[PDB]
């Protein structure tokens, strides 16, 4: 049998050249100088070089002269190894729900918190339900805003109204103030979103969920991605085990410290103090305030209706946000910085202007997200991302904070966003050196700097004595 | 504003403003000598 | 022959068959350069694309399959030389098949790729 | 120098012969030879106006390069088929 | 920039090595593409003893003079002793020269010499026929260019390389005296003419071998060429 021979070729021109030299062995099948080859290989993936097929090197070398493509594999050629030979003509080929969130790779609604509005059967794409970032196009010859479409109906250009759906400037789909358009699979962030996979780390505690080995607890000695081959140290056992990723949980006796990796809590910390099914509770640190988080790791009230965080209407003046959830009613933190209690539907939920903008203390346009330190007012020194804005007024979140659930209120003001003879020609009238004429480099209320014109040297005289031409 | 410059070959004073190629209106010379200042210059005889 | 070979990069298909790669206008000319007798794909378009793949993976130029370790591998020693496919996805319609059969010609898959 | 060893340098190079890949069906070349040197004064403007001489104070000035142009007339003869030669000559290139 | 001079040979004794005494010709054709192609011919500093051997351009071992010349066409040995030693009635050259002369008493013609030198080569030829025309090939262009390059130079070529190992004999046996590096007669001064001619001929032929490249991708094809868009002037300025 014959073997397979490596031919560096040019880079995206592999399939031409194995057209070019079956031209080759056609034309030249009957003449006196036969290409004594059997076949060439341009894979498609494989992007470089082809392969020759020949029992001898001098074969291949007389075969692909005249050949330009091939012209630095020309002097040398490589077998390919027996064993490998298979390996040429070897070809190869969860996370997205209905009503779940997505993030946008690409254009101005990237990184966007997106609703699966609809999952395509065909696996393309999947309709995205957002919020507009658009100027209605009134500033094309910014911040997210509920479609207005009599605003788009006014301004005109690329529109078309079907009642409350609405098509604009590029096939942009909205219906109802908010989008519905679809958007491609690849093209959006699936995992970790939060408005399978795995993740452990040497040191944890885990337990085993399943097999002859469950409720074995232990350490995490090493980590591999799927199989984790998880070597635990389990109590009472010196040996090392291995278990893959889906066999495991992270258990957690009450009372150790915990860290929330992954959700709307994540990046907050707190011991747990009760362990149910999946179920874990925990206090966090910085606010009592209480978290039930998944074991691999609700936020809304009874009622569906308000969530913890968000921004509420007191009365026709007042706003402020909800800082603690009871059965009947709400701790608010109002815009003055005091807590009030309040019955769930005594308030109602306000419509958060993600878009505002603002000035901090030295007028630097401040946003919703931004990390501002406080410089002034009861809350001086302390640090914050702003989570909304009304008026003269910025509520900010730090998870250090344990008051309100680390919510707290600032001025946005008290935010911010983490001589005359100089150059003049003077005559010395008075002194020593009087007639010079120089130019002022430094000045003072007492002496200044004279350059002098004729000298190589720089001299220091009383303004009293200097006369401006 | 007026920077008036001087041509090295005709030596012809020509008005250029800014931001135009270095041109002299007549005989196409390309190198411009700018001109002597108007301040005050005081030299010690020493 | 030649009229084997494709012309251009454009729109090569390979055969569901035989594996056979052409051009469009050679399959519309010519039909199958192996089993056309079996097929039938000369003077209908339709039957290309009933008969021919628009997805394939890999080329091989092959050009004595007599004595052609991969023409031992990939099955295709018997033929004629020309341009082959490694990886065909496709596949032919139940009646195709059936008549092949009918005729003795059993349809066997030209895809030997290795789905996950 | 610049009188007869760039002549020598330029004239001693072989005439380059070149085929096309072997086949093109189941190739003719041509030879393509120069010699006779030409090298003028130095000459400076581009596509701005008509080329004028450059001084070396200029140049100076300028921080450009005192060079001068140096010319070659190539013959080109080149075969195909029928036994028919034609030489294209171009001067001054 | 000072150099030594070319075509002339120098006979040196470098202090601590193999062979004491080494006779160096570096050698250029009137300004051609090639660089200094030297060549030494050295006699080994100690059975037998004083052997002759040529180390030779894109040749990896030294290479015994007469298989030199056996090689270059010279069948017979007077013949050979006739380019060395002019004067047969001195036998205190015969006495030095014959011990290389018995170093190679199994070389008779010419081309079993052409495959010894050719096994020695740089690149060696897998078949006999390859070594033959390779080694031939640097005899007739890397050894002593400057000596001619035609069809029939081996006479001359011979008489000079005869006339070196004549050198290195007087040199050995205290005829002569060793010539010295630092004489500026043994020196040449490479000026701006000189040294713009080394580099425009090196900057020539890169231009040619990028008009080539740009012929080739155009007549691979076959339509037609421009030399005015082959010629890359950027290149030589
Ligand atoms: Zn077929």
């Amino acid at each position: 049998d014959p073997n397979l021979w490596t031919v560096k070729c040019k880079i995206g021109e592999e399939r031409a050249t194995a057209i070019s030299l079956m031209r080759k062995f056609i034309a030249y099948q009957f003449t006196d100088t036969p290409l004594q080859i059997k076949s060439v290989v341009a894979p498609e993936h494989v992007k470089g070089y082809i392969y020759v097929e020949a029992y001898k090197q001098t074969h291949v070398k007389q075969a692909i002269e005249g050949v330009g493509n091939l012209r630095l594999g020309y002097w040398n050629q490589q077998m390919v190894p027996i064993k490998e030979m298979t390996d040429v003509l070897k070809v190869v080929k969860a996370n997205l729900k209905p009503k779940s969130w997505v993030r946008l790779k690409r254009g101005i609604y990237k990184d966007d918190i997106a609703q699966v509005d609809y999952v395509e059967p065909s696996q393309n794409t999947i309709s995205l339900k957002m919020i507009p970032r658009i100027d209605y196009d009134r500033i094309k010859a910014p911040p997210q805003r509920l479609f207005d479409a009599e605003k788009i109906r006014s301004l005109g250009g690329d529109v078309a109204s079907d009642g409350d759906f609405l098509i604009f400037e590029g096939n942009r789909y909205s219906r109802k103030g908010f989008l519905f358009k679809s958007f491609a699979m690849s093209a959006v962030i699936t995992e970790g979103v939060k408005p399978r996979e795995h993740n452990f780390q040497p040191g944890d505690n885990v337990e085993v969920c399943e097999g002859e080995l469950i409720n074995l607890q232990g350490k995490i000695l090493s980590v591999d991605g799927n199989k984790i081959t998880i070597m635990p140290k389990h109590e009472d056992l010196k040996d090392m085990l291995e278990f893959p990723a889906q066999e495991l949980r992270k258990y957690f006796k009450m009372g150790d410290h915990v860290k929330v990796i992954a959700g709307r809590f994540e990046g907050d910390t707190g011991l747990i103090v009760r362990v149910e099914e999946n179920f874990v509770i925990l206090f966090s640190d910085l606010t009592m305030h209480e978290l039930k988080v998944l074991p691999r790791d609700s936020g809304v009230d009874v009622g569906g209706q308000h969530e913890w965080g968000e921004l509420v209407q007191l009365d026709p003046q007042t706003v402020g946000v909800i800082v603690r959830l009871e059965r009947e009613t709400f701790q608010v933190l109002n815009m003055y910085g005091k807590v009030v209690t309040v019955r769930h539907q005594a308030v109602t939920r306000k419509k958060d202007n993600r878009f505002a903008v603002a000035l901090d203390s030295e007028q630097n346009n401040i946003h919703v997200k931004d990390i501002v330190k406080v410089i002034d007012g009861p809350h001086s020194g302390r640090e914050g991302e702003i989570r909304h804005l009304f008026r003269s007024f910025a509520f900010l979140h730090c998870k250090k904070l344990v008051e309100n659930g680390g919510m707290f209120v600032c001025k946005t003001r008290h935010l911010v966003l983490a001589n005359e003879l100089i150059g003049q020609t003077v005559r010395i009238s008075q002194g020593p050196y009087k007639g010079y004429i120089g130019v002022v480099k430094d000045a003072t209320e007492s002496t200044a700097r004279v350059e002098l014109h004729s000298t190589c040297q720089t001299i220091s005289v009383d303004r009293q004595r200097l006369t401006t031409v | 504003q007026p920077m008036i410059y001087i041509c090295g070959e005709c030596h012809t004073e020509n008005e250029i403003k800014s931001r135009d190629p270095i041109r002299c209106r007549e005989c196409g010379y390309r190198i411009m000598y700018k001109k002597r200042t108007k301040r005050l210059v005081v030299f010690d005889a020493r | 022959a030649l009229e084997t070979v494709p012309k251009d990069l454009r729109h090569l298909r390979a055969c569901l068959l035989c594996s056979l790669v052409k051009t469009i206008d050679q399959f519309e000319y010519d039909g199958c350069d192996n089993c056309d007798a079996y097929l039938q794909m000369k003077g209908n378009r339709e039957m290309v694309y009933d008969c021919t793949s628009s997805s394939f993976d890999g080329i091989i130029a092959m050009m004595s399959p007599e004595d052609s370790w991969v023409s031992k591998w990939q099955r295709v020693s018997n033929f004629k030389p020309g341009v082959y496919a490694v990886s065909v996805t496709g596949r032919l319609p139940q009646g195709i098949v059936r008549e092949l059969k009918s005729r003795g010609v059993a349809y066997k898959s030209r895809d030997t790729a290795i789905k996950t | 120098f610049i009188q007869m060893s760039v002549q020598r340098i330029v004239e001693d190079a072989p005439p380059i012969d070149l085929q096309a890949e072997a086949q093109h069906a189941s190739p003719p070349r041509y030879l393509l030879k120069f010699e006779q040197i030409y090298l003028s004064k130095p000459t400076h403007w581009e596509r701005d106006g008509a080329p004028s001489p450059m001084m070396p104070n200029e140049a100076r000035l300028r921080n450009l390069t005192y060079s001068a142009p140096l010319y070659v007339d190539i013959t080109k003869t080149v075969i195909k088929e029928g036994e028919e030669q034609l030489q294209t000559q171009h001067q001054k290139t | 920039q000072e150099k030594m001079a070319t075509n002339t040979v120098y006979v040196f004794a470098k202090k601590d090595s193999k062979y004491a005494y080494t006779g160096e010709c570096r050698s250029c054709l009137e300004n051609s593409s090639r660089p200094t192609s030297t060549i030494w011919v050295s006699m080994l500093a100690r059975a037998i003893g004083q052997r002759i051997v040529a180390t030779l351009p894109y040749i990896k071992q030294e290479v015994p003079i007469i298989i030199v010349f056996r090689a270059l066409g010279f069948v017979s040995d007077r013949d050979i002793l006739e380019h060395i030693i002019y004067d047969f009635e001195d036998p205190e050259m015969m006495e030095m020269v014959k011990p290389s002369l018995d170093e190679a008493f199994v070389i008779q013609e010419q081309n079993v010499a052409l495959n010894f030198i050719g096994s020695r080569g740089a690149k060696p030829g897998v078949t006999k026929e390859k070594r033959i025309k390779y080694a031939k090939e640097v005899l007739q262009k890397e050894m002593l260019p400057h000596v001619g390059v035609s069809d029939f130079c081996e006479t001359k070529k011979a008489y000079f390389l005869g006339y070196m190992v004549h050198r290195l004999l007087l040199a050995a046996l205290g005829r002569r005296e060793l010539d010295d590096r630092d004489h500026y007669g043994n020196k040449r001064l490479d000026l701006a003419g000189p040294l713009l001619a080394f580099l425009f001929r090196g900057m020539f032929k890169n231009l040619l071998k990028e008009v080539r490249i740009y012929a080739q991708k155009f007549i691979d094809r076959g339509k037609d060429f421009n030399l005015e868009l082959a010629i890359k002037t950027r290149i030589i300025s």
